[PDB]
Order: structure tokens, then C-alpha cells, then sequence
């Protein structure tokens, strides 16, 4: 029609737009269902650029995956917006979707318009929401309850025995995280990664690790007790910020003029080095410095000659983290200067690896910000293991954040399933198609799940699909049987919130997904 | 070889058919998105995003063109929605309607400038029809506001969150009444700040008794939670800033140039001890920070922001009631940031979020909308846009029309009793645009879908009895409905410029007879 | 961006058409085009166009059919109408003009109640019952059913109305010699068949002083003399004029000396015979297309006959009727019978032309041939087709009966007929027939437009004149008075036939293209 006003412009149609977006999220639920489920498999990917993916969570997949369609772009969005909000079930969640959206789209094909559907759909997660909000599991933050569900989460990605090696540390750097009422995730986790070893042995580090060393030959590798410098003001030379334009007329001058030049840095590193030695009049203390700046070799030599270690130009974030450690006051003015605004350590030493230096922290009495060292054989691998891990750690926020848990293997979809399937043409009749069908979609969690597990569908869906008495129970699909499970009693669990937004997410989405007609392009050259 | 040379050029009824039907096309490719039962369309920006909106003007903001009246018809859209926000929904259609059948008496041969004559006079009936139509509204009640609101809003996605927006409009609304103007108090929708965060749901985006900042602490030592803080707008920077005058030093002696390097630490410092002579709390600042000074600051443990946008250290400071400094000496206590009840910076989840709360009587204030993806965002936020617009224009006038094309059957016979009246060749051009009126009904009936032409008789029908002029056609039910149970109310500005534009682009692609391209300059 | 979906790849690059956008829109467009394209046509005061083929070829016209016929167009719909008043043309003659008026109309308005929500299938049907009333109503507005079968004056009188249509400026001169060749000729063949006239152009010598003569013309060459006898005696062959070569390759052979000279000698003295023997049945001209003898014109010149020569089948096939002699085939046997009998035949020079000339006295009545005589063979050709329509009206006149009221008056009283019917429809097709019923306006309309007088209260007076009954005044022709005319005293009256037709023959065009919704169009 509109082709009239421009013939280089592109249009679609109701009937027409609408089966290519099913048909769209069709095909691109149909690859990442291979996922989601601890026997899925993680995917490896290619760069033009010739770089690698061994990656499971499919928000990476979808922001990896070049496509064009562009309702799987804006999926991809709200995904990603999901890893942002959750991290995995994102897997689940476009699998909700297209699924939803493919259901929708056998009753529309029955002529029905979806206007209604729609609002069996709003209706639908209403009561939904409402068994979902009842149904979730009050549970304290006791360490193996997290502690499954951290094995819960993680196994989606990795070896068993892998993430079973994770779930220690994760579990235990959320104990010492909290101030008791408010994490952020940011200081007290940092995740280094070296290409070493193995990648079991990547680990928890009670202290802390840098990414670079000392650059000095003479700069002490090792130091057993460390009285801790957190600075950022620079220790390398500086001219002032106005222009300042000198001559001298003698080079006696010549070299007068060079020693005041360096008078200002040399008071600098001198009162520090007072300090130091205000401080570590014992020998056996060591003396460790971080800038967030570079240092001057002549500073350098001004601390090599006292044998100091310092370090310069860290990333804005760390010295909190070192704060965060040391209990440090992290400071620019150095005149302002005093012993107890230092941080002190119970080891330190340096690791060399490769080419590159890295640096330990360690000892901490009360250490409020800890390391996911990650060591590695792959560099694909790190980068894989870190997704899990940063996953993995979301997980626990949000389950320690909610005071309650869902159980989770989907047992909770079939339970949406027959409280919903349990609801009458209360509606206006119409829309209880809708609720059908979205009550229908519910169940393809586990369908997967034995998709992916290889057993057969239909039959174990109608096996689960047991309620068995007054406790009719949440009641799981096994994963390696394919058989009824209490997730509960087997501490197969989920954060509710993931259970909450997904539903809420995924309706949206498919509403307004349902809710076009053409799809537009008209645009200049 | 004589004129200018390959620019095309066309003349008379080829052109006034030719802007007839694009026009015809124009209108139509948006006939299906007006009403409850609208549909909502997705756009392929030239550049690779999506915009999925049901909002007309930026479905048309969104299009190209090589017709030029299409493009005059384009901002004709994108004005009304600059002074309305919707009817862009109706507008148009409206629109290219009336030159639909105004084409008709082209035909005629009849010359088009009468037909404008009458067009004119046709309008004039149009604006006094309505105003004896209207209906004036108290504006201290809130419901009814939320009713019209929703009555307002009950055209887009958001109809399943109507209870919230309509407070949210409200109150965001309420909070804008600029007194120094004596009573001639004026509200602002750029003070009105808007801000889109994709997670969470409907239900979580809130208003919020202040601002949000999506910037951090400078320092960790700086505390992120406080209960009445004292804020700086410091317009100037934290920093030693050039000597503007292509300044010059010449040192000679050793201490002068460690001397000099301590005098810009004693030049910041300066500037430290200044602002805390205050005992400020919170310091703000569109410019960067020295982190020496920002020790000097953590010294004094105050909590200190870098490089601050600027409407929003205005919306800031028209948050605290503060005013902004460029000049830490002159600073004056009455600008201390006081009307602060809640001072902190939370975790969106990978952001730091600066919250403001609890102004004593705010009156700037950012909306906080925090749902799935943010073309779902950015597109409730337009929604949003025409929610809290029309209101505003309620607060600008509270006189209101009953819509669901009630109204515009009144006009359509009330000129059909002007057009009898009123004999002459003229008198066919009248009832013509009165004939036009009738699609928007007719045109909701589509959007429902129901038997159109016998409902519209009926409706005329119905409207031909005096005694009833609140009835018009439900959104849902396809049928007949009285607006006063209905509710479905609206501004009469709304619809004076929905008629006063309409009528505008008549006249105007009227008097058209001719084409000429290629200009070269 | 820049890459949408297809739900069906279905075609290898084609034009499919759907959900009725182009039935609603682009299907009356096109056909508004037509409307527009041929809005000027009819008319005593519509005038002329002129356009070039493909093949670069002149055509000056009035007619819509025959410029219509020089249109590739390309859109179906188009074709349909175009094709539809083609075989309406085919049928009657003028009309092709009104019908269209008919069609675009019925379309203009059909879309209207399509948008204004009508039901495609009961528009359909509105449309169909009340051309079936219209029909019905049509009869009874029959006046002046003319019915003197061989005077010249009345329908001289009557068939001036189709040429003043197409030619509004010499209708005097062209009623009567049309008049003068439909009088000449008498039921003979059955019932004056329009074929039975020939036309020649010629050019030069304006309209004025063309002709049209009781007999019929060559423009062809002769061979020896040239001379009319009021006795002619005329030889047909379809034969070739020569010796009857064997179509089997028959070789002459000889075996001896004397059979040379014999040979040559005897095929002389034979054709001579031959001729001979044809003279001596008195036959003064003999006629062929066929290759001809050189020694028999030699002989032919001897005994001083007239000869005929590249005549074609049809030529023959006229010269045969005119004469009413029969061809032959066999070249010998000039049958007293079968031989041909003219007033005067001869050669005539017009127009720098070479002429041969059928002069003819036919009491049992003859297939007779009209002069064009004038400057612009364009303007002939225009000219003819118009001379040519009044025939076949006159033909169809000929047919059965019952002139009626031309000059739209008679749609007027239509209209109103139906207009009122339409209120006794009642439900929701009583629009469709009134709507149908206002569209009869155009061809007065058009009238007006053609007359560049302000139409609508045009329509008001004669809409006013009409509520009493005064079926036959309608439209003027004139600036001056820009308001009315009565009709019949301006004899401007037309076939009840021709009229009722292209009604239903436009209404058939249109419940068929308004029949069809979507569309698929292959790659040309």
C-alpha cells in the first residue's frame, strides 16, 4: 500500500508479519533448547575475527549469534536485560516464549482474533503469580540449602565435579560478603583468571590478587607481614598545570634546576617513607604500597633503597576492594599522613605466571572483599567457567535477597499447570482458550528437560502429570531418570524473583509480540 | 534548452488528484491504530532498531517520503502532537478524509477557494458547536482526572496498568506549578524527567519524590545512605582551570617550582575550605573532581558527584530548592540543599542509582520506569508523554468534550441544521465536511469490527433526538453507549486543534495546483 | 533491519494482489483513470483526440473503442471494460463512450459503499436487480418509434444524432448521403447488412464536395480503352486470365520439327477463341485478379473489352454482388445468365487518382459505395468511422424499432424511476441502488463538462423540469443558455437498443471486476 509512497520501502502484513514472528522465534527457540537442563550442551562459537565460545547461557548466544529478525532482537534485549536482572532461565525464558507465541498461534490460525487470547494471557499469569507467590519456600540462608542451589545453578554449565569444586567457594565468599543487609557484588567479588594449571584449581583466595608486579629486580617478591599503602595520587613526576616557562643562565643552575625539580616528589615519597619508618621501625614488618597512578624509577630507587613495595596504576575499583581487605584508608594528600590510616596484611607475596606479573594478598583477620582467582588451561574456558561463575553468584544474591526459594527442575510448571488447567471459565469464556494454551506452553521446562534428557515426552509429562493426593506434591522430573522427584527433598531449587520476572517478562513480550500487524521499513539511503 | 534544466514540473487536476490520493494513502496506512481496539505497530529505524509504538506521530516521525504533502501532512502530525501529544491517533485520519471527499467537488468544477470559504465558515461553527458542547471540570478532584486519565489512556498497552500511570500522571503533574509567576503558575515537562531502566516490572516503576542519577560516589568513604543532607550545585569545576590569559611563569630559583606545585594544592584546598565554611553534605557539579580536593572533601565527609548533566543539576536543584554556584566563595547559604528527606545511592544491578527522596514540597521530579526492554519502555514512556500532556492541557482548561465520536456526530448534525440553513452552492461543500466527520466513529467501528454502516445510521439516528448528546460508540462492544456512564472524557482544547488542524491542512494542499522540483540551491 | 520475513517464497518474482487493498483502491483507480482518460469523448460538444500507436501510426478519433483500441494497457481490470464496450462497440457501434461514463461511474461510487462498509456480494446484487429494474423501467420511455422503412427524410433526420455526436459540424451533408446510400439499398441479402457498404477515400477536394454513388468505384489502372455502355456486359473470372496451366507439373514436350511453329501458332489462335468466343456473347468487359494473358489483352483490345485486374477475393466477391453476375472460374462459357449487366462502367481520374468507375441504376437494390472526398486522410478516416456507425445504427434502427430520448433526459426520468424505487427496496442494498440510481448523472454531467457550463444546477432545472413529466426536454447545446432543452423537438433521439445493452453491458462489466478481491500477477 504504502509501497505507493515509496517503492524502495518495505512492508508486511497482518496475516503475513505475523506468521514470519512465529516463525521466527520457532526456529530460534528450536537451536537453544539443547541448553537449558544440566544434560544440555554449551555451545562453541566463531568469530570472524577467528575467536572462540564454549557458552551455554543463551543471552551470550543471542547477543553472539548474528541475526536480523528483528522480534529475536528485541527478544535478545530483554534477555540480556534478564542476564542483567538473573543470568540463566533466560535459556528457559525465550523457550517460554516462542513456545507461548506457537500455542498462541494455533488458536489465531483457528481465525480467532488475538485480542483475546491476549487477556486470557493477562488473566493467566494473574493467577499464576498469585500460586507463585504462595508457592515459594521460606527458607533461612543456611549454608548447604544455598549451597544446593548453588549446585542447582551451577551444574547447568559445567562437570559435575567442576561446579561442585565452585559451589565451595561462591557459597562461602556469599557468607563473608554480606554487611548482613545489602550486597553489591562488586568490590568483595573479584574474578582474575590465569591461564593456569588446571581448571579445577581455580579457587577462592581469602585474600587478594593484582594483575601486575613490582618493577623492580630488587623489589621484595615475598613479605610475611604487610602494612598496607592504598593511595592513587601519582608518584611519577608532574609539571604544573600553567604553562611555566623557565631558563636558568648557568648549567650549575642546569643542575640546580634538576634536583628542585625533583624536590616535590622527593618530599612526596618522603613522607610516606617517615611513615614507613614511623611505622615499620621493626625489620621484620614489610611495608607494601598501591597506586592507582604510575611511579617514578627514582621513586622506585627511592623505595628500593628502603626495600618498600609499592605498586602503581590499579583500576579505580580495586583499592576499594583493598578498603574492602585491609580495612586501609585509601587517601590522595600524604601530609595528611597517619599510621592508622594504613592497612595491614598477614602475607603478601607476588606470583610470576607467563610473561605477565600477579600479585597475592593475604591474611586478612575479618576480610570483607575476596577473589575469584580463576585458573585456567583455555583462555576459552576461563571465559566459559566466568559466565557460570558470574551466573552462579547472581543466583545467590537474589537467593539470599529473597528470604524464600522455589523449587526448581519446573516442578513449579506443572503445578502452574493444574492450578491453571484447575481454573473455570471464571473468564468470559473466550479467554479461557488462551489461559488453556497458556497453561499448555507452561509445560515445556520439562518437556525439554526430557527432550534433552532423550526421554520420551508425552509419556512422563502425563507420569508427572500425577498429583498424587492432598499432597499433591511439587513434583520434579528426574534428570537422569525421567522420573517424579521432590526437588525439595533432593534441594533441586530457583530464586522466585527468576520465577517472578520470567513470567512477567515473557507476558509482556508475547503480548505486544502478538499485537502487531506490518512490519515497517521505509528509511533513508 | 531554457528553464532550469531536468526539474519536473505539473499542473492542475493531475496534482490536485495526485495530493488527493497520497493523502488517501497517508491516512490510511495508519486507519487501523485509532481506539481501544487499536492495533500497535513495530518500525524498522534506517539504522537497525526497533521502535514498536502505536502512538501515530512517530509511526510517521518514522517516515520517508518523495510526495511532498505527505511530508506537509507528516508535521502537520508531528505539530499537533508537539501542542497534544494524541489525537494523533485521529487526526490525521480525520485529515486526509476531508480532503477524501473534498476532492469530490473537483469534479464539481467548482473552485476550490469557495469550497475553503465554506471551510472556514465550517470550522467557525465547529469551535462554537464545541464550546457549547464542553463541559467545564473541577480540577482538584483527583478521580475524576484519573478517570479522564484513564478514559485518556484506555487507547494503549498500558491499558492493563492504567491505575498506576494515572496517579503517576497526576502526581508528577500536581508536583509542577511554578508560583513566582504570580497565579500564572506554569508547569513543565522537561523538569518532568523520564527514566527508563528495562528489568524488573510495570509494577516497580514508581514516581519518585526527587531525582535519580545514574552516576556513584566519587569515594567510597563518602556514605551512600543519609537522611537530610545539604547539596552543592557547583556549575563551576572541583579543579585548577587555565589561566584564560595564555599565562606565563618564568622561574629562576630552586623552591619557585616546588613553591608553585603547592600553590595549586593551596589554590584547590582554597577552594575546600570554602564550601565547607556551608557544613554542606552533598556536593554536585556538571565538572570534574580533583580527587586532592575530593580527599579534602572525604576529609570533611561529604558526599561529593562529578560531571552532572545539566537540566539535571537544574531538575537537582529544582529538586532541593537549591540554586546552582559557579563560584565557591560567593556560595550563599540560602541556596544549602535543604528539602532533602532521603539521601542515597542504590544498585539497579550493574548501575549505581543516585536516590534523592522525600523534598519537603518538590517541584521537579523524574519518573522511574523500570519494566522489560526498553523499546517496551521507550514506548510506554510516549504513552506516558500524551498522558500526562493532556492533563496538563486539563490543568490549562477545564472545560471537557465527551469523545467516542459523540461529539462529532453533535457538530455533523449541528451543521446539517447550519447547512439547510445556509442555502446557496456553498451549502453542499458544508454538509460535504459534515458528511467527512462521520468516519471516526466509523472508523472505531473497523477497529472493533462490527456492522459500521447500520450502528453509524442508527447513531445519527440516535443523534437526532436533542435530548442526547452523550452518546457515542463503545470501544469493545461495537455499540451505541451513552458517554456519561462511559466515561470516555477528554480535553476541548484537544479537540478544538484536532479540528483547527484538520481544517488547517484542508485549506492548504487546497489551494496546490502546481509542482516543481530540482531547486539547486 | 534490511531483512524482513516471507511467509510463502511462493513465487519466482510475480505480482500477487490481496485483502482487497487493490479491489478497494487499486482497481478503481484504474478504472477512474479510464473514466478520465475518456471523460472528454462523447459529446457534440466533446471533441476529438488524436493518438499515435505503437507502430507510429495517426489516428485522429471521437470514438473511444478505436483510440481505446490503440491502448496497450497493462492493468486486467482495464481490459475488461476495454474489451467489454470492444464487443459493446462490436454490437451496436456509439455507446463504447457512454458505457465507459457507465462503468467508471458504477465503479466511483461502488467503492464508497465498499468503504462506507457495504457488502461486497450484496453491492453485487444491488447492482444487479436494479439494472434488471432499470431494464424493466427502460421500455416505457420509448417516444417516436420512427418506423418509415425506404424515406430518405426521417431518418436523415434520425441518424443525424449519431453522426452530430461524432461529427457536430457537417451533419447536413453526411445525414443525407447516408441517408441516400441507406435508401439505395433494399432488403436483398437480408435485410441491408452494414458489409454490403463499401467506402473509398480520396483525397483533396473538402467534405463538401465528396460524393456517394449508386454503384461502386476501383482505384485501380486499365489495360487498354476506356468507354461506358448503359448496356454493360460484364465477364467475372475468378480465374486468372490465361491459359489453364496444369497445377501438375505438365511440361510441354516435342519430338519433331513442325511442332514449334504449331505450338506457338495454336495457343495464339486459341486464346483468340477463347476471347473470341466470350466477345461474341456481346460481354464488353471482362474481370479478374488473376495473373492476365498478354496476348488475350492484345486480342482483348482487338475485339476492344474491358479488363479487371488484382482484384482481391472480397473485391471480386463486391464487383460480383453489384453486378450479380457470377464469378467463373472456368474461363470459357460467358453464360448469358450468369454475365454481368451495369449502367455505365468506365474510368475516372479524382484526385490524381486513378478510378474505375461502376455507375449504377439497381431497381432490385445494390451494394452501393460512398465517396470521401476532402484533405486530411486522418480526418477521412474519423469521418468513415463515424459514417460507419450511423449503418450499423441505422442497422440496428433497421432491426427491430422504438427511438428514444437521447440528450441523458431519459437517464434523468431512469434515475428518478429508480431513485424512487429505491425508497420501496428498503434495507441495506436501498443505498446501493441509490447510489447506482445518482450515477447515471455522469453522462449529463459529462455533457455539461463537455459544454463547460456549470453542470450542477444544469441537472437541478433539468432535475426540476423533470418532476413533470417532461421526459423529452433535457440539456441544451449552448453558452448562452446554459439551463435546458427539449429533446424531442430538437429530434435528438436515440436506440432503445443501443441504450439497453451497454447498460447491461456495463453492468456486467462491472459485477465482474468488482467481483474479484485479491490478484496474482505473473511476470510478463
Amino acid at each position: 500500500a504504502v509501497k505507493t509512497l515509496n517503492p524502495k520501502a518495505e512492508v508486511a502484513r497482518a496475516q503475513a508479519a505475523l506468521a514470519v514472528n512465529i516463525s521466527a522465534a520457532r526456529g530460534l527457540q528450536d537451536v537453544l533448547r539443547t541448553n537449558l537442563g544440566p544434560k544440555g550442551t554449551m555451545k562453541m562459537l566463531v568469530s570472524g575475527a577467528g575467536d572462540i565460545k564454549l557458552t551455554k547461557d543463551g543471552n551470550v548466544l543471542l547477543h553472539e549469534m548474528q541475526i536480523q529478525h528483528p522480534t529475536a532482537s528485541l527478544i535478545a534485549k530483554v534477555a540480556t536485560a534478564q542476564d542483567d536482572i538473573t543470568g540463566d532461565g533466560t535459556t528457559s525464558n525465550v523457550l517460554i516464549i516462542g513456545e507461548l507465541l506457537k500455542q498462541a498461534d494455533l488458536y489465531i490460525s483457528e481465525g480467532l482474533h488475538p485480542r483475546i487470547i491476549t487477556e486470557g494471557f493477562e488473566a493467566a499469569k494473574e493467577k499464576a503469580l498469585q500460586f507463585l507467590e504462595e508457592v515459594k519456600v521460606s527458607r533461612e540462608m543456611d549454608r548447604e540449602t544455598l549451597i544446593d542451589v548453588a549446585r542447582t545453578s551451577l551444574r547447568t554449565k559445567v562437570h559435575a565435579e567442576l561446579a561442585d569444586v565452585l559451589t565451595e567457594a561462591v557459597v562461602d565468599s556469599i557468607l563473608a560478603i554480606k554487611k548482613q543487609d545489602e550486597p553489591i557484588d562488586l568490590f568483595m567479588i573479584e574474578i582474575m583468571e590465569m591461564k593456569h594449571k588446571s581448571e579445577t584449581d581455580t579457587s577462592l583466595i581469602r585474600g587478594l590478587v593484582l594483575d601486575h608486579g613490582a618493577r623492580h629486580p630488587d623489589m621484595k617478591k615475598r613479605v610475611e607481614d604487610a602494612y598496607i599503602l592504598t593511595c592513587n595520587v601519582s608518584l611519577e613526576y608532574e609539571k604544573t598545570e600553567v604553562n611555566s616557562g623557565f631558563f636558568y643562565k648557568s648549567a650549575e643552575e642546569r643542575e640546580k634546576l634538576v634536583k628542585a625539580e625533583r624536590k616535590f616528589i622527593e618530599d612526596r615519597v618522603k613522607k610516606i617513607i617517615e611513615l614507613k619508618r614511623k611505622v615499620c621501625g621493626d625489620s621484620d614488618k614489610g611495608f607494601v604500597v598501591i597506586n592507582q597512578k604510575g611511579i617514578d624509577p627514582f621513586s622506585l630507587d627511592a623505595l628500593s633503597k628502603e626495600g618498600i613495595v609499592a605498586l602503581r596504576r590499579a583500576k579505580r575499583r580495586n583499592m576499594e576492594r583493598l578498603t574492602l581487605a585491609c580495612g586501609g584508608v585509601a587517601l590522595n594528600s600524604f601530609d595528611d599522613l597517619s599510621p592508622d590510616c594504613l592497612g595491614h596484611a598477614g602475607l603478601v607475596y607476588e606470583y610470576t605466571l607467563g610473561e605477565e606479573k600477579f600479585t597475592f594478598i593475604e591474611k586478612c583477620n575479618n576480610p570483607r572483599s575476596v577473589t575469584l582467582l580463576i585458573k585456567g588451561p583455555n583462555k576459552h574456558t576461563l571465559t566459559q567457567i566466568k559466565d557460570a561463575v558470574r551466573d552462579g553468584l547472581r543466583a545467590v544474591k537474589n537467593a539470599i535477597d529473597d528470604g524464600c526459594v522455589v523449587p526448581g527442575a519446573g516442578a513449579v510448571e506443572v503445578a502452574m499447570a493444574e492450578a491453571l488447567i484447575k481454573h473455570k471459565p471464571s473468564v468470559k469464556g473466550r479467554a479461557q482458550l488462551g489461559v488453556q494454551a497458556f497453561a499448555d506452553a507452561l509445560l515445556i521446562i520439562p518437556k525439554v528437560l526430557a527432550q534433552n534428557s532423550g526421554f520420551d515426552l508425552q509419556e512422563t509429562l502425563v507420569k508427572i502429570q500425577a498429583e498424587h493426593s492432598e499432597s499433591g506434591q511439587l513434583v520434579g522430573v528426574d534428570l537422569n531418570t525421567g522420573e517424579p522427584m521432590v526437588a525439595a527433598e533432593v534441594g533441586v531449587w530457583d530464586n522466585y524473583c527468576v520465577k517472578k520476572q520470567l513470567l512477567h517478562s515473557c507476558t509482556v513480550i508475547a503480548t505486544n509480540i502478538l499485537l502487531v500487524d506490518e512490519i515497517m521499513r521505509a528509511g533513508m539511503s | 534548452l531554457v528553464l532550469s534544466q531536468n526539474t519536473k514540473r505539473e499542473s492542475g487536476r493531475k496534482v490536485q488528484s495526485g495530493n488527493i490520493n497520497a493523502a488517501k494513502t497517508i491516512a490510511d496506512i495508519i486507519r487501523t491504530c485509532l481506539g481501544p481496539k487499536s492495533m500497535m505497530k513495530m518500525l524498522l529505524d534506517p539504522m537497525g532498531g526497533i521502535v514498536m509504538t502505536n502512538d501515530g506521530n512517530a509511526i510517521l516521525r518514522e517516515i520517508q517520503v518523495q510526495h511532498p504533502a505527505a511530508k506537509s501532512m507528516i508535521e502537520i502530525s508531528r505539530t499537533q502532537d508537539e501542542e497534544v501529544g494524541d489525537g494523533t491517533t485521529s487526526v490525521i485520519i480525520l485529515a486526509g478524509e476531508m480532503l477524501s471527499v473534498a476532492e469530490h467537488f473537483l469534479e464539481q468544477q467548482m473552485h476550490p477557494t469557495v469550497v475553503i470559504s465554506a471551510y472556514r465558515k465550517a470550522l467557525d461553527d465547529m469551535i462554537s458547536t464545541l464550546k457549547k458542547i464542553s463541559i467545564p471540570v473541577d480540577i482538584s478532584d483527583s478521580d475524576m482526572m484519573l478517570n479522564i486519565i484513564n478514559s485518556s489512556i484506555t487507547t494503549k498497552a498500558i491499558s492493563r496498568w492504567s491505575s498506576l500511570a494515572c496517579n503517576i500522571a497526576l502526581d508528577a503533574v500536581k508536583m509542577v506549578q511554578f508560583e513566582e509567576n504570580g497565579r500564572k503558575e506554569i508547569d513543565i515537562k522537561k523538569y518532568a524527567r523520564v527514566e527508563k531502566i528495562p528489568g524488573g516490572i510495570i509494577e516497580d516503576s514508581c514516581v519518585l519524590r526527587g531525582v535519580m542519577i545514574n552516576k556513584d560516589v566519587t569515594h567510597p568513604r563518602m556514605r551512600r545512605y543519609i537522611k537530610n543532607p545539604r547539596i552543592v550545585l557547583l556549575d563551576s569545576s572541583l579543579e585548577y582551570k587555565k589561566g584564560e590569559s595564555q599565562t606565563d611563569i618564568e622561574i629562576t630559583r630552586e623552591e619557585d617550582f616546588t613553591r608553585i606545585l603547592q600553590m595549586e594544592e593551596e589554590y584547590i584546598q582554597q577552594l575546600c575550605e570554602d564550601i565547607i565554611q556551608l557544613k554542606p553534605d552533598v556536593v554536585i557539579t556538571e565538572k570534574g573532581i580533583s580527587d586532592l580536593a575530593q580527599h579534602y572533601l572525604m576529609r570533611a565527609n561529604i558526599t561529593a558527584i562529578r560531571r552532572v548533566r545539566k537540566t539535571d543539576n537544574n531538575r537537582i536543584a529544582r529538586a532541593c530548592g537549591a540554586r546552582i554556584v559557579s563560584r565557591p566563595e560567593e556560595l550563599r547559604e540560602d541556596d544549602v540543599g535543604t528539602g532533602a528527606g532521603l539521601l542515597e545511592i542504590k544498585k539497579i544491578g550493574d548501575e549505581y542509582f543516585t536516590f534523592i527522596t522525600d523534598c519537603k514540597d518538590p517541584k521537579a521530579c523524574t519518573i522511574l520506569l523500570r519494566g522489560a526492554s526498553k523499546e517496551i519502555l521507550s514506548e510506554v514512556e510516549r504513552n506516558l508523554q500524551d498522558a500526562m500532556q493532556v492533563c496538563r492541557n486539563v490543568l490549562l482548561d477545564p472545560q471537557l468534550v465527551p469523545g467516542g465520536g459523540a461529539s462529532e456526530m453533535a457538530v455533523a448534525h449541528a451543521l446539517t441544521e447550519k447547512s439547510k440553513a445556509m442555502t446557496g452552492v456553498e451549502q453542499w461543500p458544508y454538509r460535504a465536511v459534515a458528511q467527512a466527520l462521520e468516519v471516526i466513529p466509523r472508523t472505531l467501528i473497523q477497529n472493533c469490527g462490527a456492522s459500521t454502516i447500520r450502528l453509524l445510521t442508527s447513531l445519527r439516528a440516535k443523534h437526532t433526538q436533542e435530548n442526547c448528546e452523550t452518546w457515542g460508540v463503545n470501544g469493545e462492544t461495537g455499540t451505541l453507549v451513552d458517554m456519561k456512564e462511559l466515561g470516555i472524557w477528554e480535553p476541548l482544547a484537544v479537540k478544538l486543534q484536532t479540528y483547527k488542524t484538520a481544517v488547517e491542512t484542508a485549506v492548504l494542499l487546497l489551494r496546490i495546483d502546481d509542482i516543481v522540483s530540482g531547486h539547486k540551491k | 533491519p534490511k531483512a524482513p520475513g516471507f511467509a510463502q517464497m511462493l513465487k519466482e518474482g510475480a505480482k500477487h494482489f490481496s485483502g482487497l487493498e487493490e479491489a478497494v483502491y487499486r482497481n478503481i483507480q484504474a478504472c477512474k483513470e479510464l473514466a478520465q482518460t475518456t471523460r472528454t469523448a462523447y459529446g457534440p460538444n466533446g471533441m476529438n483526440k488524436m493518438v499515435i500507436n505503437h507502430l507510429e501510426k495517426l489516428f485522429v478519433t471521437n470514438d473511444a473503442a478505436t483510440i481505446l483500441r490503440e491502448l496497450e494497457v497493462q492493468h486486467p481490470a482495464a481490459k475488461m471494460i476495454v474489451m467489454a464496450s470492444h464487443m459493446q462497440e462490436q454490437e451496436v457501434g456509439d455507446g463504447t463512450n457512454f458505457v465507459l461514463v457507465f462503468a467508471g461511474a458504477l465503479l466511483e461510487l461502488a467503492e464508497e459503499l465498499l468503504r462506507i462498509g457495504l457488502s461486497v456480494s450484496e453491492v453485487i446484487e444491488g447492482y444487479e436487480i436494479a439494472c434488471r429494474k432499470a431494464h424493466e423501467i427502460l421500455p416505457n420511455l420509448v417516444c417516436c418509434s420512427a418506423k418509415n422503412l425506404r424515406d430518405i427524410d426521417e431518418v436523415s433526420s434520425l441518424l443525424r444524432t449519431s453522426i452530430m455526436s461524432k461529427q457536430y459540424g457537417n451533419e447536413v451533408f453526411l445525414a443525407k448521403l447516408i441517408a441516400q446510400a441507406c435508401v439505395s439499398i433494399f432488403p436483398d441479402s437480408g435485410h441491408f447488412n452494414v458489409d454490403n457498404i463499401r467506402v473509398c477515400k480520396i483525397l483533396g477536394s473538402g467534405i463538401s464536395s465528396s460524393s456517394v454513388l449508386h454503384g461502386m468505384v476501383f482505384k485501380k489502372e486499365t489495360e487498354g480503352d476506356v468507354t461506358s455502355v448503359k448496356d454493360a456486359k460484364i465477364a467475372v473470372y475468378s480465374c486468372p486470365f490465361d491459359g489453364m496451366i496444369t497445377e501438375t507439373k505438365g511440361t510441354v514436350l516435342i519430338k519433331t520439327a513442325e511442332e514449334l511453329m504449331n505450338f506457338s501458332k495454336g495457343e495464339e489462335n486459341l486464346m483468340d477463341a477463347q476471347v473470341k468466343a466470350i466477345a461474341d456473347t456481346g460481354a464488353n468487359v471482362v474481370v479478374t485478379g488473376g495473373k492476365v494473358a498478354d496476348m488475350a489483352l492484345h486480342y482483348a483490345n482487338k475485339y476492344n473489352i474491358m479488363l479487371v485486374r488484382l482484384n482481391s477475393k472480397w473485391d471480386l466477391r463486391r464487383l460480383c454482388k453489384t453486378v450479380g453476375a457470377t464469378a467463373l472460374p472456368r474461363l470459357t462459357p460467358p453464360v448469358l445468365e450468369e454475365m454481368g449487366h451495369c449502367d455505365s462502367v468506365y474510368l475516372s481520374e479524382v484526385g490524381d487518382t486513378q478510378v474505375v468507375v461502376f455507375k449504377h441504376e439497381k431497381e432490385d437494390g445494390a451494394i452501393s459505395t460512398i465517396v470521401l472526398r476532402g484533405s486530411t486522410d486522418n480526418l477521412m478516416d474519423d469521418i468513415e468511422r463515424a459514417v460507419d456507425d450511423g449503418v450499423n445504427t441505422f442497422k440496428v434502427l433497421t432491426r427491430d424499432k422504438r427511438l428514444v430520448p437521447g440528450g441523458g433526459a431519459t437517464e434523468i426520468e431512469l434515475a428518478k424511476q429508480i431513485t424512487s424505487y429505491g425508497e420501496t427496496c428498503p434495507g441495506l442494498e436501498q443505498y446501493a441502488i441509490k447510489k447506482f440510481a445518482e450515477a447515471f448523472e455522469a453522462i449529463p454531467r459529462a455533457l455539461a463538462e463537455n459544454s463547460g457550463v456549470k453542470a450542477n444546477e444544469v441537472i437541478s432545472k433539468l432535475y426540476a423540469v423533470h418532476q413533470e413529466g417532461n421526459k423529452n426536454v433535457g440539456l441544451d447545446i449552448e453558452a448562452e443558455v446554459p439551463a435546458v432543452k427539449d429533446m424531442l423537438e430538437a429530434g435528438i433521439l436515440d436506440t432503445y437498443l443501443g441504450k439497453y445493452w451497454a447498460i447491461k453491458l456495463a453492468t456486467n462489466a462491472a459485477v465482474t471486476v468488482l467481483r474479484v478481491d485479491q490478484i496474482i500477477m505473473a511476470k510478463p
